[PDB]
């Protein structure tokens, strides 16, 4: 449920507490940029069926 | 292959001719071994080919790549034998991957009864009888794929080979051929996987994005020189 | 304790024509004035400076003359037609400091008890500001023993109004190059912090080339900030930092990539508006 | 007392008690105790507390100097049993007081927080920029020095 | 804006004319209106300079060496970058709707397009320039003081 | 001594030069420590220290030369790399 950041370590019988910081936030904003400019050279590639 | 290695390709040639030379340069490396490179050129070619036409050579394209790949080891995305240009072409070579899977002899076998002239009409039958030998690559591959330490006994049953001698030494002509990443060690007679690197904390990724900052430049530079300003004419 | 000092273009070019005009006077090295200004707890603002007769024996260090009496008129005078600026400090020409310094400056500490120097060099053969500002300490020492009044330095900084801004930028067409873009930014830096880096690495050098030789003494408190920075400089081998920079590294050019990748697209929509455009002029010519 | 208190260094509850035992508790005729560690209860839980000010201040200068420390070790410097140790830098890191890691399975007290490549770059920043200055001050004193010898 | 001027007597011409000097200057029409070359003539301001005033304007804007070679804080910067792409994320989005329109628009009516609404195209451009300008700056002002400083 | 580079002591040695026992090496460290003779850190589970800082000595003059040699190799490689960079962009900065 995330109530705490650790993993458990069965057969030793262990708790492992960590910190994290799981997103970057500008690396899933760069992913989101490329797919709207994919979706824009999509346009592009229908705007350029004028110049055939 | 002599042809290919003293002449070089333009490289401001068409998309056409490009998806050209990449299948041709990538069946000569087929034919001989070099599977790694042939399925990254065959690969640039489907990638280069015309979207809409080209349909045969897209047909003839996949089928090499099927077949570069089951002797590879790995297994091919399923979602190309169900496209309705290519569907009816790669129904053989849709058995033949269902039988490396599930590697069986008898149905592999049995598939190249059936549909052998097919394959020699296409020009494939040497590649898959190459593969009827090197089966049992993708069997070891899957193995190392799921486990991170196992016996040679281990793997000879689940291999279905005969005492764990055959698949030691198949395991050593693997890693030797670098298919898996793993290190045997017979003084307790296990073999362990090598562990996964941080690619992110080396300089490859910075090689990389260096690579296409070049290539976005580049098409910058080009994309404005091409530019044309008309009425002093 | 002054924290910075601000002088205004004004003072700099009128320390110059004060400069140019008692050099084409004849016989002097050195040039002396005041700097009046004022306070803004503890920035310092430097507006405006007069002239000062001043005259000193190039071999004594003890026979310097300043005339008290004229600063003093011409302060009163000065204040008649601005009140809002008062005695700050003096100015002189001089590239470094010299020895008749601090009794000038004790003699000006009558006119403003916290007197801030400041040396405009009016030939600068170097890479950086023309202003540096010192201000009168007493020094406690260990071994050196005897507390010496010495000159301690303060950041200065040039600063301007918005008509000093304006003049200065009109007059200004002598070689103009804004070019705030990468360009600027590794031209005014980059190299030219280099260069800076480099000259005082020499000037330290020949100090201690000097000193190992034996033309001057050992500077004990030289020696160890000296030691201080030897230490300072830090190792870049370290597997840590290594890993560290890299990472830094590959974000950032993950950043540039992406910015490179909108420029491409732009430029290819601009290529197609283009070729639509001359497309249609044709067919419409045709 | 209070130099002892104020001085970063390790300091023993025995020797507190055999130093200052009886001068803070009893006194003497020529100063005179006070109330504040008398014979009584509330006496008593004074003294306590002062013991375990004295824990707490042993286990902040451990941590201003030291990395990473054994349990063992803490408990030996500490005059505690590994469990008292143990408790009391854990109510320590509950309250947040001070920051504390401890690793039961190597018994080994971690003082140091995570390192963020941020971090380190910041560090190494901040170090270049501290030379720079020093570079610059060592150039002014070598300039004074020249006028002061170089005329004569 | 500053002018010189002398008067003219109650006479002719002001002045001779030997050179074409003078007439370079186009006399504005509010000095025409209050009286140029009619009770005063004007004179052309020149600003020779010697070569301690050019060098002392030019210093005036150098910075200090140490600012050049200085870094800037990485936390700032990663925020700063991050900032930047979440705004190019949603400009990325506008510049898709904006390219689908540029066919549906009079030739005139797109010059007015542009009144009162973000233009993505552009502001994406500026925020190309920015982004890499600190980013190259950074990354070679790292490599720099990574062999500078041992 | 110790060179910058490595400057990270072990216990046994500095109970070794000091002619104390390996406990006491914690306790000197500390003392070092808080009077300000040296900066740096203490490892217990390693059994190290981590010197970053000693003060500053009187220095001799063949001590005074080797310093002026290494100012030569910092302002080398420092002339280096300014002669890269105007090299490399001469293009961009005339």
């Amino acid at each position: 449920d995330k109530k705490f950041h650790g993993i458990l370590d069965q057969g030793e019988g262990v708790l492992i507490i960590f910190d994290e910081p799981p997103v970057d936030k500008t690396y899933e904003a760069a992913l989101e940029t490329i797919q709207n400019m994919s979706k824009v050279v999509d346009s592009l590639y229908n705007k350029a069926k004028k110049l055939t | 292959e002599k042809l290919v290695s003293k002449s070089v390709f333009p490289e401001q040639a068409n998309n056409n001719e490009w998806a050209r030379y990449l299948y041709y340069t990538g069946r000569i490396k087929a034919i001989q071994l070099e599977y790694s490179e042939a399925r990254r050129t065959m690969t640039n070619a489907l990638r280069k080919a015309p979207q809409h036409t080209a349909v045969g050579f897209k047909q003839t394209v996949h089928k090499l790549l099927i077949v570069v790949e089951l002797l590879l080891g790995e297994i091919p995305d399923r979602l190309q034998f169900r496209q309705p240009s290519l569907k009816r072409s790669l129904m053989p070579y849709f058995l033949l991957t269902q039988a490396v899977r599930t590697g069986n002899l008898a149905k592999f076998n049995q598939v190249l009864d059936q549909f052998g002239e097919k394959f020699q009409a296409d020009g494939t039958y040497t590649l898959i009888i190459r593969l009827r030998h090197n089966v049992i690559k993708t069997g070891v591959r899957m193995i190392s794929l799921s486990y991170s330490r196992i016996s040679l006994a281990d793997i000879a049953q689940k291999l279905q080979l005969d005492s764990p001698e055959d698949a030691e030494f198949i395991v050593a002509k693997a890693i030797r051929d670098g298919v898996i990443e793993a290190s045997i060690n017979h003084e307790k007679g296990y073999v362990q996987s090598k562990e996964m690197i941080d690619i992110y904390s080396t300089r490859e990724p910075q090689l990389a994005f260096h690579q296409r900052i070049s290539f976005c430049l580049d098409i910058h530079n080009m994309s404005v020189k091409a530019m044309r300003f008309p009425p002093k004419s | 304790a002054v924290q910075k000092v601000v002088v205004h273009p004004l003072v700099l070019l009128s320390v110059v024509d004060h400069f140019n005009r008692i050099g084409k006077v004849g016989n002097q090295k050195r040039v002396v004035g005041v700097l009046l200004g004022s306070w803004q707890k503890k920035v310092l603002d430097v507006s405006n400076s007069f002239a000062v007769p001043f005259d000193e024996d190039d071999k004594d260090d003890s026979v310097w003359f300043l005339d008290h009496d004229y600063l003093e008129n011409m302060y009163g005078m000065f204040k008649k037609v601005n009140a809002r600026e008062r005695i700050v400090g003096w100015y002189h020409t001089g590239p470094k400091l010299h020895k008749n310094d601090i009794a000038i400056n004790e003699l000006m500490k009558r006119y403003c008890p916290n007197s801030v120097l400041v040396i405009i060099d009016v030939k600068p053969k170097d890479l950086g500001l023309p202003t540096e500002a010192y201000i009168s300490v007493e020094e406690v020492h260990d071994d050196g023993t005897p507390t010496s009044k010495t000159f301690e330095h303060v950041t200065s900084e040039i600063g301007a109004e918005e008509a000093e801004e304006v003049g200065v930028e009109h007059l200004l067409r002598d070689i103009k190059d804004t070019t705030v873009g990468t360009l600027s930014q590794r031209i005014t830096n980059q190299v030219h912090g280099l260069k800076g880096l480099n000259s005082k690495l020499l000037d330290i050098r020949s100090y201690l080339e000097k000193v190992a030789t034996g033309k001057l003494p050992i500077n004990h408190q030289i020696i160890y900030q000296l030691q201080d920075v030897f230490n300072l400089l830090p190792d870049v081998s370290l597997q840590e930092f290594v890993k560290a920079f890299y990472l830094k590294t590959n974000d950032q050019m993950v950043v540039v990539y992406l910015a490179s990748l909108i420029r491409s697209v732009v430029a290819l929509h601009n290529l197609i508006n283009n070729k639509i455009a001359n497309r249609d002029a044709e067919k419409k010519e045709g | 007392l209070l130099k002892l208190f104020t001085t970063m260094e390790l300091m023993r509850w025995s020797t507190l008690v055999e130093d200052y035992g009886m001068e803070l508790r009893k006194g003497s005729l020529e100063s005179p105790a006070t109330d504040v560690f008398g014979s009584t209860e509330e006496g008593e839980k004074r003294w306590k507390d002062l013991k375990n000010r004295v824990v707490e201040h042993n286990i902040r200068i451990m941590a201003k100097y030291y990395t990473r420390i054994t349990m063992k070790r803490m408990a030996q410097l500490l005059d505690l049993s590994v469990d008292e140790s143990e408790a009391f830098l854990s109510n320590l890191v509950v309250n947040k007081t001070i920051f504390a890691k401890v690793d039961r399975l190597a018994g080994i007290i971690n003082f140091q927080r995570p390192k963020d490549p941020n971090n380190l770059l910041n560090d190494w920043s901040q170090k270049l920029n501290s030379l720079m200055s020093l570079v610059n001050k060592t150039t002014h004193l070598i300039a004074k020095e020249e006028m002061i010898h170089n005329l004569q | 804006v500053i002018d010189a001027f002398r008067l003219i007597n109650a006479n002719h011409e002001p002045r001779q004319t030997t050179s074409n000097l003078g007439h370079l200057n186009k006399p504005s029409i509010q000095a025409l209106i209050h009286g140029l070359n009619r009770h005063y003539y004007s004179i052309t301001i020149n600003y020779r300079k010697n070569e301690l005033e050019q060098k002392m304007l030019l210093n005036l804007h150098k910075k200090s060496w140490m600012e050049g070679l200085t870094l800037q804080d990485y936390s700032e910067h990663c925020k700063h970058n991050e900032s930047v792409v979440k705004e190019m994320l949603e400009l990325a989005k506008n510049y898709n709707k904006a390219v689908e329109e540029e066919d549906k628009m009079t030739p005139e009516q797109l010059a007015i397009k542009n009144v009162g609404k973000q233009d993505p195209k552009r502001h994406l451009e500026e925020h190309v320039d920015v982004l890499m300008t600190s980013n190259i700056v950074q990354c070679l002002a790292a490599m720099l003081d990574t062999v500078v400083f041992k | 001594t110790r060179p910058a580079n490595h400057r990270q002591l072990t216990f046994e040695e500095i109970a070794k030069s000091a002619k104390i026992t390996v406990n006491e090496v914690e306790l000197l460290v500390m003392k070092a420590l808080s009077v300000g003779l040296v900066k740096g850190s203490i490892d217990e589970v390693d059994k190290r220290v981590h010197m970053t800082w000693v003060q500053p000595r009187v220095l001799d003059l063949q001590q005074i030369k080797g310093m002026k040699d290494r100012l030569e190799f910092w302002c080398t490689d420092v002339k280096s790399m300014e002669m890269l960079v105007e090299h490399q962009a001469h293009d961009i900065l005339t």
